[PDB]
């Protein structure tokens, strides 16, 4: 189906809802861990490539 | 054999589809009657319909059921029917058949005026809606709005009176992405079928002439690797020749059609002039590629070559330029198959071949030489080779035709088709290898037609005449032969056809009724019942039908003229057969000039009628069966045939200026005349129309219309010009005069630009025929649109052209993001239901820029739900076994509690009416007691023991602080007692590494708890479990030492879990810490381990669970390793929804629902408590997930925005753009579910 694949969160960042494939036009929230806070855009969004 | 049938039936029954099927019998005499009916499957309960029809030598035993499954009628829901019984009965028979039935009923066109639009535009839209009948729909229908990222951004849906949907004009975003956009349509509610269409959004501008770039091949070979020629023309868009324009030629190498950038040439960049209309060009391709390239030869060159061209109109301000993206080098140029070829044999009748050379840019190459060698094998392997035939190809067609008058006793034909154009060597003559195979009868008995592959389509209304002729062993039972004429999928006509005394068959001399326009298709069959052994014997064609509307509808301006002035008066004389409904248009020729590689909305539109012919091919078949397979029908026989060997496959054998206005519908009653003034711009108007009638649609002839003036200024202002700059703009004015004369334009412009001209002047002359540059210097002050009118006075009088000026800002356009998931019940903790966003100012905002900001929320679906759920065995479990000794009662009731939670989630008293209903107060009385009996169990001191004088059990103290957690749900335990037993597990047994560890009870009650891996270190076991105890009852008593108490469990919990030991401590483990910090990075750690542990069945995991010990051994019951295996599974699973995982979750609870193990675990209580609160917390997370928010969006100090009604239909509210400069709070309702919403913030610098 060549969707997204599961992107590598940044540093102290993990992902609200891990899945295998994201669809077209999905947009994934990261979150921080524990100790941590997010700053600017905390949504990836998969685009058609 | 002599009493056989035949049902034959379309091979996919459509949802709602008036279907006809029809029936024979043979040697039968006695009029008899049966039944046809459609049943539901598999139970054959329920009849879709039925249909009585009467059969006799009177109807020659023939007849046809006309059977509809109406879409309302299916159970629909979240199945849809897959597949239905087709029934007969009768006396003498009955027979059922599973055929499938598709949604896939009607057809969705979707018009949009424009192929492109640019930003701050919108795009009116209208769907056509027709069913599998070519009636009007009359289905409400949604639209969806699709973005170049994909994102959906619209849906709005219309109710069809007409067959016309005439949706909103659907504005453009306030910031639109770029690139092709798309729009899809469907049918609400109950259909399948889906319209597409798709629009480019760029920021464009009218070109002023066409450039038509011409290579005389889309392919260079050894022929013109040398060198190759290529035209080029421009013409204005009143379709003149351009007089003069300076050509500048950009040649480069190329890879690929479909995208690349290969280096651009720097060698014969040829400067030119076009004159007349026409610039001619040649390209040493050898010489260019040797000078500038490493390449040197074709044989490195099975590549292409890229061209772009630009011209420069020599007196005017005009400059255009197109490309050409690949002209395919390779030493074989063509590519070659079969057109309209059975590949199944007539022996002895004439075997026609048609065949096709086509280029490698899959286009037909025209005249070309072919021969054709050909093989046969008559019987027995009696190879014989035929001489090799030779032709040439259409030159328009590219088709080459050939016929074999094969021998009579042929079986099979192979033969190799091979490319005869002297000049290529084999290896580069397209060439293929085919193979022809006869009917493979049975009993030698074929059917065979006259038809004689007619390349000319037929004309309707025409008596068609095809002879057919049965041959057979037993030719004197036939008697007669039957037809069946498909139109789509369906049968439209059927008959039969006797045998003269002549021993000569009536041939099928029938008008080519109007519903057969689309390219139809015949089969014709009998059963002869042999010696005693039935055969079905049948054969089908191919039959296109020359594309006639039923309408016809002709539409002329009857004012006809070569060209109307601007602005002149016309009259359109809309002429129809028959009252229609009619949908007019009118674009701008230059708007299909602006798409660099246009296409026309409704091209190819009865091509696309067509894809509902099941069938494929020019017909004919291995078999009987095969024959009707691809035919596209299906059949009921008892005559020794039948077509489910065949698979479903695909088969694929090839056979005021506007730019838009007319926008329009309207009724014409047989005949309507509509006058109405063209637009002011000078151009040809491709004006169309659509004429819709139960007939059917009819796309009308295109009409061009040239506007035209003998004199006339146009001006090349860009599409937009950036604010505080001077610019310089130019134009040209055009004379078609015999003449020249002195011509000047005054402009005249409004006070927000400034131009050193300062507008009276010379008033230039220009020469007759001819066109003369203008041009301006102007700087604008001020954003947005302003207005500049131009009068040409030139001649005793004046004249007036209006401009308006697009102004953007200076520097950079810039954006930002922010947005927030909206959770109204805390489903990832934090209630999050209302949030604000200020009115943020960068610290370089352009002056006088103001911040554009558009909204954009999103729905987020619940998924896949699992009805997973508790038999009537919940009653059994009320009534569980004897409670008494041994806390016989403990074990019955704990159940009847977790039981009664379960039903607490609700669903199991309002529908829970398939079985008894638990009444509540039972079930109230029950619990009751069960609290009771605890108490009486609980230790003096507030611990607990199950022997009166045993002792107390933190295990076990935990258990009961985990139910009576539970209890409060609907009758608080007592909370004083609970935080006292607390207080004595806490201060008795904290130990400071690891905690609680277990006090000298005699044994645990192996039934009542479980086996923990004992043999290390338990006390990771009892702090797991007195961990969940306290959790489960902190919420009734919050006490700060029991945090810290806890605090330190989770700690030694986590820091003790890092190997791995076994994985029930893991999952257990994970459990505890997942009601804990659900977020720390260990626990992570531990729960990416976990799902390592995971076994799965299938790649998408449809089970996953985990196993320990050689628990893979098999066994019959349930014991202490499933015991094991259940426990480990369930803590994993309410890790995960603590997690809200769901898409982790769904297989997990699909394996438990199996019960393999049947009964599960030892059957022990923990097992089932801890199954049954995971099947409860999956629930409880299924319906909190579920979306309802009426999210209100509104200003701070400004008042309200928006108020989506977030829903799971209504789940994506359009992007709005928020205007007014004021902070943004968004809110919501408690409602349900989550949703997500972004604002982007859009601003120079
Ligand atoms: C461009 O031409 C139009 C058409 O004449 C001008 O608009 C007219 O302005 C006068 C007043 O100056 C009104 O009385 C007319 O009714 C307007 N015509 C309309 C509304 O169609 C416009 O002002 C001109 N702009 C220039 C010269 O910059």
């Amino acid at each position: 189906d060549s969707g997204c694949p599961q992107p590598v969160p940044p540093e102290n960042g993990f992902i609200r809802n891990e899945k295998q494939l994201y669809l077209v036009g999905e947009d994934v929230e990261i979150s921080c861990l524990t100790g941590f806070e997010t700053v600017g855009y905390q949504y990836f969004r998969c685009l058609p490539d | 054999q002599e009493q056989t049938y035949v049902i034959s039936a379309p091979k996919i029954f459509r949802v709602g589809a008036s279907e006809n099927i029809v029936i024979q019998v043979y040697g039968y005499t006695e009029a008899f009657d049966a039944t046809i009916s459609i049943k539901s499957y598999p139970d054959k309960k329920f009849s879709y319909s039925s249909g009585h029809v009467h059969l006799s030598s009177e109807n020659k035993f023939q007849n046809s059921a006309i059977l509809t499954i109406q879409p309302k009628q299916l159970p629909g829901g979240q199945n849809p029917v897959s597949y239905v019984y087709l029934e007969v009965v009768s006396k003498h028979f009955s027979k059922s058949k599973r055929m499938p039935i598709t949604y896939d009923n009607g057809f969705l066109f979707i018009h949009t005026d424009k192929p492109v639009y640019t930003p701050d535009q919108s795009v009116k839209v209208r769907v056509y809606s027709l069913n599998d009948d070519l009636k009007p729909a009359k289905r409400e229908t949604v639209l969806t709005f699709i973005d170049p990222e994909g994102s959906e951004v619209d849906m709005v849906e219309e109710i069809d009176h007409i067959g016309i949907i005439s949706f909103p004009d659907f504005k453009i975003p306030s910031n639109p992405r770029y690139g092709m956009w798309t729009i899809k349509a469907k049918y609400k509610e109950d259909f399948s079928t889906t319209g597409t269409a798709y629009f480019e959004v760029k920021e464009y501008v009218l070109p002023h002439f066409s450039v038509s770039i011409e290579p005389e091949y889309n392919f260079i070979g050894y022929k013109n690797f040398k060198n190759f020629e290529i035209t080029i023309k421009a013409r204005y868009f009143y379709n003149k020749v351009v007089t003069e324009a300076d050509v500048y030629i950009t040649f480069g190498i190329r890879e690929d059609l479909k995208d690349d950038q290969k280096e651009m040439m720097q060698t014969a960049m040829q400067n030119t002039m076009l004159i007349n209309g026409i610039a001619q060009v040649t390209f040493d391709s050898e010489t260019a590629v040797k000078e500038l390239s490493y390449y040197s030869l074709e044989d490195l060159n099975n590549k292409y070559l890229y061209i772009a061209v630009t011209v420069i109109e020599s007196t005017g301000g005009f400059s255009e330029e197109a490309e050409i993206p690949g002209i395919k080098y390779v030493l074989s140029p063509y590519k070659l198959n079969l057109v309209a070829t059975p590949l199944f044999l007539k022996p002895g009748i004439p075997y026609p071949i048609k065949v096709q050379v086509k280029d490698s840019l899959d286009q037909l190459v025209g005249g070309v030489p072919v021969t054709l060698n050909a093989q046969t094998i008559d019987v027995n392997q009696e190879t014989s080779d035929l001489d090799p035939s030779k032709s040439v190809t259409r030159v328009d067609d590219g088709v080459a035709s050939f016929v074999l008058n094969l021998p009579s006793g042929v079986t099979v034909l192979e033969f190799n088709v091979k490319t005869d154009a002297p000049d290529l060597p084999e290896e580069n003559q397209a060439r293929e290898g085919y193979r022809a195979i006869a009917y493979s009868s049975l009993s030698q008995s074929y059917l065979y037609i006259d038809w004689t592959d007619n390349h000319k389509a037929l004309l309707v209304g025409e008596h068609l005449n095809i002879i057919v002729t049965p041959k057979s062993p037993y030719i004197d039972k036939i008697t007669h032969y039957n037809y069946l004429i498909l139109s789509k999928g369906k049968i439209i006509h059927f008959g039969t056809r006797e045998k003269f005394s002549d021993a000569s068959y009536q041939s099928i001399n029938i008008p080519v009724t109007q519903n057969m326009v689309p390219s139809s298709r015949l089969l014709v069959y009998y059963i002869v019942t042999g010696e005693q052994t039935a055969e079905l014997v049948s054969d089908s064609v191919w039959l296109n039908i020359e594309e006639k509307c039923g309408n016809q509808l002709q539409v002329h301006l009857s004012p006809d003229a070569d060209a109307y002035s601007p602005g002149q008066t016309v009259s359109l004389n809309m002429a129809t057969g028959m009252d229609s409904w009619v949908a007019l248009a009118a674009v701008d020729s230059a708007v299909y000039g602006v798409q660099r590689g246009a296409k026309k909305p409704l091209e190819r539109v009865f091509q696309f009628l067509e894809k509902s012919d099941l069938g494929c091919g020019a017909g004919g078949g291995l078999n009987n069966a095969n024959v009707f397979h691809l035919a596209g029908l299906t059949f009921l026989t008892n005559a020794n045939a039948d077509d489910s060997q065949e698979n479903d496959e695909p088969c694929k054998e090839i056979l005021y200026f506007p730019e838009s206005w007319l926008w329009e519908v309207h009724l014409v009653p047989r005949r309507k005349q509509l006058q109405f003034a063209l637009p002011d711009s000078l151009t040809t108007w491709e004006i169309q129309g659509v004429g819709i009638s139960n007939t059917g649609i009819c796309v009308a002839d295109t009409v061009k219309a040239k506007v035209f003036k003998d004199v006339f200024l146009e001006m090349n202002i860009p599409y937009s010009v950036v604010r505080g700059e001077q610019i310089q703009l130019k134009g040209t004015v055009y004379n078609y005069r015999t003449s020249g004369m002195q011509f000047c334009v005054k402009m005249s412009a409004v006070e927000g630009i400034c131009t050193s001209e300062s507008p009276k002047c010379v008033r230039q002359k220009v020469e007759g025929s001819s066109s003369h540059l203008v041009t301006f210097t102007v700087l604008p002050l001020e954003i947005g649109l302003h207005n500049i009118n131009f009068s040409l006075e030139t001649w005793f009088g004046k004249e007036i052209l209006v401009k308006t000026l697009r102004v953007v800002p200076e520097g950079v356009k810039r954006e930002s993001y922010s947005g927030v998931t909206l959770d109204p019940r805390g489903i990832y903790g934090t209630i999050s239901r209302r949030k604000e966003f200020p009115y943020r100012i960068p610290l370089d905002l352009v002056p006088k820029t103001e911040i554009k900001r558009i909204l954009s929320v999103k729905g987020l679906l619940v998924g896949e739900i699992l009805s997973a759920v508790l038999s009537q065995e919940g009653i059994n479990i009320l009534t569980h076994l004897p409670k008494g000794s041994a806390e016989a009662e403990l074990m019955s009731v704990v159940p009847v509690f977790y039981v009664f939670h379960y039903l607490e989630t609700g669903n199991h008293w309002n529908i829970f009416h398939s079985d008894p209903l638990i009444e509540k107060q039972k079930l109230k009385k029950k619990l009751k007691e069960g609290m009771l009996s605890i108490m009486s169990y609980r230790n003096a001191d507030y611990s607990y023991s199950v022997w009166k004088g045993g002792s107390a059990s933190t295990w076990l103290t935990a258990f009961a602080l985990r139910v009576l957690g539970q209890v409060n749900k609907y009758v608080e335990q007592n909370q004083n007692s609970i935080c006292n037993s607390l207080l004595w597990l806490v201060e008795n047994y904290q130990l400071d590494n690891g905690s609680f560890k277990e006090n000298s009870q005699y044994q645990p009650i192996k039934l009542q708890g479980t086996l923990p891996v004992e043999a290390r270190e338990n006390s990771l076991y009892l702090t797991a479990f007195t961990v969940i105890g306290i959790r489960k009852a902190f919420d009734i008593c919050p006490l700060v030492k029991i945090d810290t108490a806890l605090i330190k469990a989770d700690n030694f919990l986590l820091e003790n879990t890092l190997p791995a030991q076994s994985t029930f401590t893991l999952a257990i483990s994970a459990y505890a810490l997942s009601l804990g910090d659900k977020t720390h990075p260990q626990f992570r750690s531990i729960v990416s381990a976990l799902k390592r542990e995971a076994l799965v069945k299938g790649n998408p995991p449809i089970y996953r669970f985990w196993k320990d010990n050689l628990q893979h051994k098999d066994s019959s019951v349930p014991n202490t390793g499933t015991a094991r295996m259940v426990e480990t599974t369930a803590y994993a699973l309410l890790t995960s929804l603590n997690l809200k995982d769901i898409n982790y979750v769904n297989p997990v609870i699909k394996w438990l629902s199996e019960e393999q193990r049947y009964g599960g675990g030892f059957y022990s209580t923990q097992d089932t408590i801890n199954a049954i609160e995971g099947l409860t917390e999956y629930s409880l997370l299924v319906k909190q997930l579920r979306l309802s928010m009426d999210i209100d969006v509104s200003y701070k100090h400004k008042g309200a925005l928006h108020n989506y009604k977030m829903t799971d239909k209504n789940f994506l509210g359009r992007p709005v753009e928020v205007l007014l400069n004021d902070d943004l709070i968004v809110s919501t309702g408690f409602g349900s579910g989550l949703a997500t919403v972004h604002v982007t913030t859009v601003v120079h610098k």
